[PDB]
C-alpha cells in the first residue's frame, strides 16, 4: 500500500542520505530496503533507481551497521528494480584495479549472482569473441 | 499503461510427455507439457481420436517430467520438476477431473540456475524413490513410502553433489525387491578446466555411473561406475525382472551399447540405415526418442532414426546377456520431438513441427516392410539392414493432432467473407510447413443452414427409440424441408409426414408416432406416410403448442385449449373437456413430466392479455387452469420446462416473466434479456434446460440447478435462437437469422495449405493485395539441391543391376516428408521459394525459385520507390548460411516486378551485398538495413541507389518500424534505438537510444516515441520516449513504459485489432505457438477491480509449479503495469468456497466477478 | 559469508579470472538453454536439427566453454 | 536485532518442522521482524532428532509453536537457504 | 409504485435500487430509459 507514498518521501530519502552523518544513511538504506520489498511488481522502479543514485556511492563506508544496512538496501533493490540494473553497476567495477574496491563490488555481484543465477543470462552483456575463446554464442542469433 | 494481456490461442507444442496409468483406473493418461499449461488425456482407443480430458496451467517452466506408480496403487502419480525449487508430487483426481498436489518439497532457488536440482528427473521402477538431479554438481534422492492412509510420505533428501560433475541423463535402474538404484551418464569437468591445453576435455568421456540407495544403512553409495568410449546423448532402461534383464542401453551416432549390472554382453548394435537414402552420411542418426514398452511376458523398445522414421527392436535377453536386438523399421512417422508407446493399441508421437500423431497400434509390432538388424548379426561395421521406409502397417494413424508450434510469421485482417476476421499464420520446419488460416463465427467450424424461410425448425424424429433427429422439418408457410441430424442439412423429403400445409411444429412425443401441430391441427404421423389428424379446438388453427410426451395441448385463438392423449394403439385422442383462457395464446410449452404419470403435470399456455396459465394435462384436472404467471407486458411466447418445474411467459419487449408451474399459481419474477418478440422454447445446452428468448442478441435463459439466468451470448446477429444437435457437437446453440444459423458450442476452425519450404515472413502486396510469402529452410539441402544429390546417388549406384534401379527408385521417389521424412542434410544450403497466396484460397498462384544455398529473409512486397506506381518488391535473400557458428557469404536483394497484377512472381533483376539486407521497408527512397548499415535507396528495377549509410549501430537491426521522419531499428543489445528519418536533409542522427539491453526480434509502434520488442528470453518490453525530447540531439534514453514475461519466446507483434470491433488492441504471436492480445484498460476502477481480484488470487489459488505468479511474469526484468489474464481465468474455474471466499475479499458476488471476466474477454 | 556461498554456481572472488568468468558466463548460458524449453525450441526450430539432437549439442557446447583455458 | 556471529546450519531442509519458544514468539528467524507469516520453517537434519526435539530454533527454550518466515525474507526466496537453527560456534 | 400510492404485486428492484411492483417497473423502463428515483442510469432494467 505504499505506493501513494513512495513519491512522498522520495526528496525526504534523497535529503537523508546526503547527510553528513552515518545513522541517517543507514536508516534511510533501511527506508530503501523496505519501501523495495513492500511495493516491488508495481511500477515504481524510477524513484528507487533515483533512491539507488544516492545509496550506491554510500557502498565505501567501513562502519558494520550501514554496511549491514547497505547490503540489505542493495538485495532489495536488486528484488525491486532487477538484477539488469545491479549488473550494470556492477560491470564497471568487478574489473577495478583496487583491491578493495574490487572485492566490495565481487561481493555485490556474488550476492546478485546467488539471487539472480538464472535471470543474469538474458542480462548479460554483450561482448564479441576473442582470442582465448569463442564469446558471441551464435544460439541467441538464430531466428526461426 | 495498464494492460490487461489475454492469451487467445494457447500453445499446443508438446515439449515433453509421460504416459501411465494416472487417471486411476485401467484408461490410460498420457500428460504431455505444452509450454506454460500441461494437458493430461485419457482418449478412447476404440474411437482413436485423441481427447484431451484436462489441462492445468501451471505458470512456470518444466525442466523434468515424469511419473511414478506406488505399490499396487492404480494411480500414477505425477512428479514435476519446474523452474521453481519446490518439487511437486501430485496425484489426479478424476471426480475433481483436476490434479491435486500430493506434497510439494522445497529443495532450492528458483529459476532455471546451474546447481538448481531439477533439470533431470526420475523414479525407482519398484516405487521405493525419486531423484531430483541438477545439470552440474548436485543430486538428491528422496524416499517416497506408503503412509496408514496410503498417502505419499516423502522424506528428506540425501546429497550426492560432487565437484565438476555434470550429467547428460539419468534413470532409476529395476532392482526388484531390493535397495533401488539410479543410473547417471557422468562427465567430468575438472580436468577440461584445469588444463589449458585442451588435451583433457578430448581425454574426458561420458561414464555410466550406477548409485544404490541403501535404504536400510540409509545412505546414498555409488555402487558402479563405467567408462564409456561414446558419449551418451541418450540413455534408456530395459524392463528388468520378468520382462527381460536390469540393465540400461546408451545410444550414440549409429551406436547402440546395452550393458546390465554387472559383466554382461556390450552388444554394440549399430543403427540401421534407410534403403539408399537421400541423406548425407556425415550426420549421424541417433535414438532421439526412445519408449521401452513392456508387455505381461516380453519387452521391446521404439527409437527414432535420423530420418524420423519409428524402429521396434525386440528383446532378446535370453536371461544371461544381451545377445541380439532386431532393430527393424516399424513404421514411417513424422519429426516427433518424443514417442510414447502405450498399451491398449495406442502410440503417441508428440511432433516438433506440425501435428502430433496419435497411431492405433493393432498389430504386435512384426508388421513392418522393412529389413532387420540384429546385435547378434555380425557385420563388417561399415552398414547395418536397410530399412526401406514401410507404411503405417504395424500402427495405422487414427488421431493427428494439429500444432502451430513452431511460428514463424502471422497476419490477421479480415479480408476474407465470414462472421469473424482470419487469421493466417504462416510456419512450420524444413518441408513441414503450412500457412494455417483460422477464423471463427461460438464455434461454428460447421455451416449448416435450413432450406428456403422456414416458419419453424422442429425434429420431427421417425421413433423415440432412434437417438438422432430422423426428419428435422424446417416448415414455412409454403412448404417444409426435411433434414437429418448427420451436419448434412439439406432439402428431402424423407420425412413422411406429408408437411404440405404450414406446420407450426413437428416434435416426436410420441414412441413412433410424432405430433405435429399444423393449421389442420395435431396430427399423429408416424415415420412411414401415414398421419392421423385430429382438428384443434375451434375453427380457428392452433397456434400454441405445450409438447409433452403423452399429453399436448393445442390452444387456438381464444385461448381454448385441446388435449390429445397418447392411445394405447399409439394415436391420439382429443380430450372431451376444454376450455377457454382470458386470451389468445400464442406460443407454448409442455413441462417434462416424469415417467409414472401418464400425462403432463402442467401445461402452459401465455396469452396476450399480459398473463400465461398453466393446466395440468390429466383427465381429472382437465381444462381448469392451476397456476397464473402475471406477465410484465403482453406476452409473445410461453415455454414451461423443468427448474419443480416453471414456466416462463416471453412479451414483445425485453420483459419475461417466470412463474413456478404446479397446482397453486407461484411468484412471478420478470427479467430483462433486443426489439423483438419472443419466440422461446424448451432446449439444452451446457447439460442444463434453457428458454432461448428471440431477440437481436443471443439470449437464453438457463435454469440450471434450479435458477433461471439470462446472458447474452457471443455468435452472431440473429433474430431468433433455439437449441441444436447433429453429428458435429453433441448440443448447441443455434442462433437464426435471415436465412443463416450461427452455431455456439455451449474456437476457431483452423485450416492449414502447405508450402513448399520453412516459412520466414509473409508479405502483402498492394497491388495484388495477395500474401507473397517467403519460405527458407534453412540448414538443409534445397529442392533443386535434394534432385541434384538423387542424380549423383543415381550416378554413383548405377554402375554395379538392382543397385540401378534401387537408386532410380530412390532418386525418383525418396522418402517423403508425409510419411518418412524428407532426406535434407548440410548447413549452408537452404530450401527458398517465394509463393503467392490469393485471398480467395491459400494455394501458390506463382513461385520463384532461388539459388540452393540461398534463404530468403527480407519480404516486403510494394511500390517501388525510384520507378513509378509499379508494386516492385525487392526481397533479400542470404546465401550460403550457417547458424551455428556465425558463417554467412552475403544478402542479394532481388527486385522483382511483379507481373499479372502481383499474380506472378516475376524477377526483374537483383543486386548482391557482403552484409545482410533482411530489412527492408518504405522510407519517403525506402530504409534497406544491410548488417549495421541502413541506406535510404531507392527500390529500382536494376539495382538500388543508396545516398547515405550510417554503421554506428551495435550489431544488426532486426526489424526498423517508421510513422515519418523517424525509424525505429531492434539491435541485438538495445531494444529499440531511434533514429531522426531526414530523408530531405540527407543526414542521420539517432534521436533515442535505450538502457535495457534486450535482443528484440519484433515491433508494434503503439505511438510515434512508442517502441514495442520481444526480448530473446520471451519478454514482452513497450517503451515510450521521454517528452520534450529534441528530434536532432542523441544520447536520450526512453522508459519502459510496460514490461512482462510471457512465458515463451515472443516472435511478432501487431498493434492491431485481432477481433472484429471492440477494443483495438495489440496481437504478438509467439514462436511456441501462443497468441495473445494485450487489451489496454481505459478504466481505472476496473484496473483496480482486477488488480485487487488478482491478489487476492494469487493468495488463494497458489500455482501448481511453486513458483509465484509475479515471480513467473518478472522472471528476465521486473514486472511494471501488466496484468496477466490466465489468473483471472483461473480465478472463474476455481472451488465454490474458494469463489465465495474471493467475492468475500473482493466485496462483491461471484457471478458479478464472472460477469465482469466476461465482459472483459467480450472486450478483446 | 558462506562457504556454500563462495562455493555456488557462478560465485566468484577478488582475484577471480576474467576467462574463468566468461566459461562461468558461457556454461551458465549453455545451461539455461538446455533447461528453458522456448530457448531450445527458438535455437533447435530455426535450424533443421531436432530436440534431443540440439541437446546433444548443447552438451557438447558445455564441455566445449572450457574447450580453450588460459 | 540480529550479532554477527552464528551462522546456523547452511544444511538441505527436510521434513522437520521448527519450533519457537515464548521468549522469542513472533519472530522472524532470519530478519527479526513481525510482519506476515507466511512459510513454515523447515530444519533438515539432527537439529530436531534426539534431545533437541521440539526445542527453539533461536536461543534454546522449550518451544510451544510453530516458527515461520516473514513475507519479505521469502520475497527474496531466502526461506531456502537451508536450515535456520542457531548452532552456537 | 411509490408515486401513485397505489398497491404492489410481485415486487422487484430495478439498476437504481428502487423496488416496485414488476408491472410498474415495466412501464418505467418501456416509458423512460432512466429511473424516476434520482435519475439513475438504470438503461430500462425490467429484473428482479
Ligand atoms: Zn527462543
Ligand atoms: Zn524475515
Ligand atoms: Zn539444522
Amino acid at each position: 500500500m505504499g505506493k501513494d507514498y513512495i513519491y512522498a518521501v522520495t526528496p525526504l530519502l534523497e535529503d537523508a542520505l546526503m547527510d553528513r552523518d552515518l545513522v541517517h544513511r543507514q536508516t534511510a538504506s533501511a527506508v530503501v530496503q523496505h519501501m523495495s520489498l513492500g511495493v516491488y511488481g508495481f511500477g515504481c522502479e524510477d524513484s528507487l533507481n533515483h533512491l539507488l543514485n544516492y545509496v550506491w556511492p554510500n557502498v565505501f563506508e567501513t562502519s558494520p551497521h550501514v554496511i549491514q544496512a547497505v547490503m540489505g538496501a542493495l538485495e532489495g533493490l536488486r528484488v525491486a528494480i532487477g538484477p539488469c540494473r545491479m549488473l550494470q553497476y556492477c560491470l564497471q567495477g568487478l574489473f577495478h584495479p583496487a583491491r578493495k574496491v574490487r572485492d566490495v563490488y565481487w561481493k555485490i555481484y556474488n550476492s546478485i549472482y546467488i539471487g539472480s543465477q538464472d535471470a543474469l543470462i538474458a542480462h548479460y552483456p554483450r561482448i564479441y569473441n576473442d582470442d582465448k575463446n569463442t564469446y558471441i554464442r551464435y544460439e541467441l542469433d538464430y531466428i526461426l | 499503461m495498464f494492460l490487461y494481456n489475454l492469451t487467445l490461442q494457447r500453445a499446443t507444442g508438446i515439449s515433453f510427455a509421460i504416459h501411465g496409468n494416472f487417471s486411476g483406473t485401467k484408461q490410460q493418461e498420457i500428460v504431455v507439457s505444452r509450454g506454460k499449461i500441461l494437458e493430461l488425456l485419457r482418449p478412447d482407443p476404440n474411437t482413436g481420436k485423441v481427447h484431451t480430458l484436462l489441462t492445468v496451467e501451471v505458470f512456470g517452466v518444466i525442466r523434468s517430467l515424469m511419473a511414478f506408480r506406488l505399490t499396487g496403487g492404480t494411480k500414477d502419480y505425477i512428479v514435476v520438476g519446474s523452474d521453481s525449487g519446490r518439487i511437486v508430487i501430485l496425484e489426479y483426481q478424476p471426480s475433481k477431473n483436476m490434479f491435486e498436489k500430493i506434497h510439494q518439497e522445497t529443495f532450492g532457488k528458483s529459476g532455471c540456475r546451474r546447481i538448481v536440482p531439477g533439470q533431470f528427473l526420475a523414479v525407482d521402477p519398484k516405487g521405493r524413490a525419486v531423484m531430483i538431479s541438477a545439470i552440474e554438481k548436485q543430486k538428491l534422492v528422496y524416499i517416497l513410502n506408503r503412509d496408514a492412509a496410503a498417502r505419499l510420505t516423502i522424506s528428506s533428501p540425501l546429497e550426492a553433489h560432487k565437484a565438476n560433475t555434470l550429467v547428460y541423463h539419468v534413470v532409476g535402474v529395476d532392482v526388484g525387491f531390493e535397495n533401488p538404484m539410479f543410473a547417471c551418464l557422468e562427465m567430468d569437468y575438472e580436468e577440461a578446466d584445469n588444463d589449458p591445453t585442451g588435451e583433457a576435455a578430448a581425454n574426458t568421456q561420458q561414464t555410466l555411473t550406477f548409485y544404490e540407495l541403501d535404504l536400510g544403512l540409509n545412505h546414498v553409495v555409488r555402487k558402479y561406475s563405467e567408462p564409456l568410449e561414446e558419449h551418451g546423448n541418450f540413455l534408456i532402461t530395459v524392463p528388468g525382472g520378468s520382462d527381460g534383464p536390469s540393465g540400461v542401453l546408451i545410444c550414440s551416432e549409429n551406436y547402440i551399447t546395452y550393458k546390465n549390472f554387472g559383466d554382461q554382453p556390450d552388444i554394440r548394435c549399430p543403427i540401421p540405415r534407410r534403403r539408399n537414402d537421400l541423406d548425407d552420411p556425415e550426420r549421424g542418426m541417433i535414438f532421439v526418442c526412445s519408449a521401452t514398452h513392456k508387455t505381461k511376458s516380453m519387452f521391446f523398445f521404439l527409437a527414432q532414426t535420423e530420418q524420423g522414421d519409428i524402429f521396434k527392436i525386440t528383446l532378446e535377453t535370453d536371461e544371461d546377456m544381451v545377445t541380439e536386438i532386431r532393430l527393424k523399421y516399424f513404421d514411417t512417422v513424422p519429426v516427433a520431438a518424443a514417442m510414447c508407446v502405450l498399451k491398449t493399441g495406442f502410440l503417441f508421437v508428440a511432433s516438433e513441427f506440425g501435428n502430433h500423431y496419435l497411431y492405433q497400434i493393432a498389430h504386435l509390432g512384426d508388421d513392418d516392410e522393412e529389413p532387420e538388424f540384429s546385435s547378434a548379426m555380425p557385420l563388417e561395421e561399415g552398414d547395418t539392414f536397410f530399412f526401406q521406409p514401410r507404411p503405417l502397417k504395424n500402427l495405422v494413424l487414427v488421431d493427428e493432432l494439429d500444432s502451430l508450434s513452431p511460428i514463424l510469421f502471422c497476419q490477421i485482417a479480415d479480408l476474407a467473407n465470414e462472421d469473424t476476421p482470419q487469421l493466417y499464420v504462416a510456419c512450420g520446419r524444413g518441408p513441414r510447413s503450412s500457412l494455417r488460416v483460422l477464423r471463427h463465427g461460438v464455434s461454428e467450424m460447421a455451416v449448416s443452414e435450413l432450406p428456403g424461410n422456414p416458419n419453424a425448425v422442429w425434429t420431427v424424429r421417425r421413433h423415440i427409440e432412434d437417438e438422432f433427429d430422423a426428419y428435422i422439418i424446417v416448415s414455412f408457410v409454403n412448404a417444409t424441408l426435411v433434414l437429418s441430424i448427420g451436419e448434412t442439412v439439406e432439402e428431402v423429403t424423407d420425412s413422411g409426414f406429408l408437411g404440405t400445409t404450414p406446420t407450426l411444429s413437428c416434435s416426436l412425443l410420441g414412441d413412433d408416432a410424432l405430433v405435429q401441430v399444423y393449421p389442420d391441427g395435431i396430427r399423429h404421423i408416424r415415420a412411414d406416410k401415414r398421419v392421423n389428424e385430429w382438428k384443434t379446438p375451434g375453427k380457428k388453427t392452433i397456434v400454441k403448442c405445450a409438447v409433452n410426451q403423452r399429453q399436448v395441448v393445442i390452444a387456438l385463438t381464444g385461448g381454448e385449449l385441446v388435449y390429445f392423449e397418447m392411445d394405447p394403439s399409439g394415436q391420439l385422442n382429443e380430450y372431451t373437456e376444454r376450455k377457454e383462457m382470458s386470451a389468445d395464446v400464442v406460443c407454448m410449452s409442455l413441462a417434462n413430466v416424469p415417467p409414472g404419470e401418464q400425462r403432463s403435470r402442467f401445461l402452459a399456455v401465455g396469452l396476450v392479455d399480459n398473463t400465461v396459465r398453466i393446466i395440468s394435462l390429466d383427465p381429472s384436472d382437465c381444462l381448469q387452469p392451476l397456476s397464473m404467471q402475471a406477465l410484465p407486458a403482453q406476452p409473445e411466447s410461453l415455454c414451461i420446462v423443468e427448474m419443480f418445474l416453471y414456466l416462463n411467459i416471453g412479451l414483445q419487449n425485453g420483459v419475461l416473466l417466470r412463474t413456478v408451474l404446479d397446482p397453486v399459481t407461484g411468484d412471478l419474477s420478470d427479467t430483462r434479456t433486443g426489439s423483438r418478440p419472443v419466440k422461446l422454447f424448451r432446449v439444452r445446452m451446457q447439460g442444463q434446460e434453457a428458454v432461448l428468448a428471440m431477440s437481436s442478441r443471443s439470449w437464453l435463459s438457463y435454469s440450471y440447478q434450479s435458477r433461471f439466468h439470462l446472458t447474452p451470448l457471443s455468435y452472431e446477429t440473429l433474430e431468433f435462437a433455439s437449441g441444436f444437435a447433429s453429428e458435429q457437437c453433441p448440443e448447441g446453440i443455434v442462433a437464426i437469422s435471415t436465412n443463416t444459423l450461427r452455431i455456439l458450442a455451449l474456437v476457431f476452425n483452423q485450416v492449414a495449405f502447405p508450402l513448399q519450404y520453412t516459412p520466414r515472413k509473409f508479405v502483402i502486396h498492394p497491388e495484388s493485395n495477395n500474401l507473397i510469402i517467403i519460405e527458407t529452410d534453412h540448414n538443409a539441402y534445397t529442392e533443386a539441391t535434394k534432385a541434384q544429390r538423387k542424380q549423383q546417388m543415381a550416378e554413383e549406384m548405377v554402375e554395379a543391376e538392382l543397385a540401378a534401379e534401387m537408386a532410380a527408385a530412390f532418386l525418383n521417389e525418396n522418402l517423403p516428408e508425409s510419411i518418412f521424412g524428407a532426406p535434407k542434410a548440410g548447413n549452408g544450403q537452404w530450401a527458398s521459394v517465394i509463393r503467392v497466396m490469393n485471398p480467395i484460397q491459400g494455394n501458390t498462384l506463382d513461385l520463384v525459385q532461388l539459388e540452393q544455398n540461398e534463404a530468403a529473409f527480407s519480404v516486403a512486397v510494394c511500390r517501388f520507390s525510384n520507378t513509378g506506381e509499379d508494386w516492385y518488391v525487392l526481397v533479400g535473400v542470404a546465401k550460403d548460411l550457417i547458424l551455428n557458428p556465425r558463417s554467412v557469404a552475403g544478402g542479394f536483394v532481388y527486385t522483382y516486378k511483379l507481373v499479372n497484377n502481383g499474380e506472378k512472381l516475376e524477377f526483374l533483376h537483383k543486386t548482391p551485398v557482403e552484409e545482410v539486407p533482411a530489412a527492408i521497408a518504405p522510407f519517403q527512397r525506402v530504409l534497406i538495413g544491410v548488417g549495421k548499415l541502413l541506406r535510404v535507396y531507392d527500390l529500382g528495377k536494376k539495382k538500388l541507389l543508396r545516398k547515405c549509410e550510417n554503421k554506428h549501430i551495435a550489431n544488426y537491426i532486426s526489424g526498423i518500424q517508421t510513422i515519418g521522419h523517424r525509424v525505429i531499428v531492434s539491435d541485438v543489445q538495445e531494444s529499440f534505438i531511434w533514429v531522426r528519418y531526414k530523408r530531405n536533409e540527407n543526414q542521420l542522427i539517432i534521436f533515442a537510444d535505450d538502457t535495457y539491453p534486450r535482443w528484440v526480434t519484433t515491433a508494434s509502434l503503439l505511438d510515434y516515441d512508442t517502441v514495442a520488442g520481444a526480448d530473446k528470453f520471451g519478454n514482452i518490453c513497450v517503451v515510450r520516449l521521454p517528452p520534450n525530447t529534441n528530434d536532432e540531439v542523441d544520447s536520450q534514453k526512453a522508459e519502459v513504459i510496460m514490461n512482462y514475461h510471457v512465458g515463451e519466446t515472443v516472435l511478432s507483434l501487431q498493434k492491431t485489432t485481432l477481433i472484429p470491433g471492440g477494443s483495438e488492441s495489440l496481437v504478438y504471436t509467439t514462436l511456441s505457438g501462443g497468441i495473445g492480445i494485450l487489451v489496454p484498460f481505459t478504466s481505472h476502477e476496473d484496473h483496480d477491480f482486477f488488480q485487487h481480484v488478482e491478489m487476492h488470487l494469487r493468495s488463494e489459488h497458489p500455482p501448481l509449479c511453486g513458483r509465484d505468479h509475479l515471480s513467473f511474469r518478472s522472471y528476465y526484468f521486473p514486472v511494471k503495469n501488466v496484468i496477466d489474464g490466465d489468473l483471472c481465468e483461473q480465478f472463474n474455474s476455481m472451488e465454490p468456497n474458494k469463489q465465495k471466499n474471493v467475492s468475500e475479499e473482493l466485496d462483491r458476488t461471484p457471478p458479478e466477478v464472472s460477469k465482469k471476466l466476461e465482459d472483459i474477454r467480450t472486450r478483446y | 559469508l558462506e562457504h556454500l556461498q563462495s562455493k555456488y554456481i557462478g560465485t566468484g572472488h577478488a582475484d577471480t579470472t576474467k576467462w574463468e568468468w566468461l566459461v562461468n558466463q558461457h556454461r551458465d548460458s549453455y545451461c539455461s538453454y538446455m533447461g528453458h524449453f522456448d530457448l531450445l525450441n527458438y535455437f533447435a526450430i530455426a535450424e533443421n536439427e531436432s530436440k534431443a539432437r540440439v541437446r546433444f549439442n548443447l552438451m557438447e557446447k558445455m564441455l566445449q566453454p572450457c574447450g580453450p583455458p588460459a | 536485532k540480529h550479532h554477527p556471529d552464528l551462522i546456523f546450519c547452511r544444511k538441505q531442509a527436510g521434513v522437520a518442522i521448527g519450533r519457537l519458544c515464548e521468549k522469542c514468539d513472533g519472530k522472524c528467524v532470519i530478519c527479526d521482524s513481525y510482519v506476515r507469516p507466511c512459510t513454515l520453517v523447515r530444519i533438515c537434519d539432527e537439529c530436531n532428532y534426539g534431545s533437541y526435539q521440539g526445542r527453539c530454533v533461536i536461543c534454546g527454550g522449550p518451544g510451544v509453536s510453530d516458527a515461520y518466515y516473514c513475507k519479505e525474507c521469502t520475497i527474496q526466496e531466502k526461506d531456502r537457504d537451508g536450515c535456520p537453527k542457531i548452532v552456537n560456534l | 409504485c411509490f408515486i401513485c400510492r397505489q398497491s404492489f404485486q410481485n415486487p422487484v428492484v430495478t439498476k437504481c435500487r428502487h423496488y416496485f411492483c414488476e408491472s410498474c417497473a415495466l412501464q418505467h423502463f418501456r416509458t423512460t430509459p432512466r429511473c424516476y428515483v434520482c435519475d439513475q442510469q438504470t438503461n430500462g432494467v425490467f429484473n428482479p
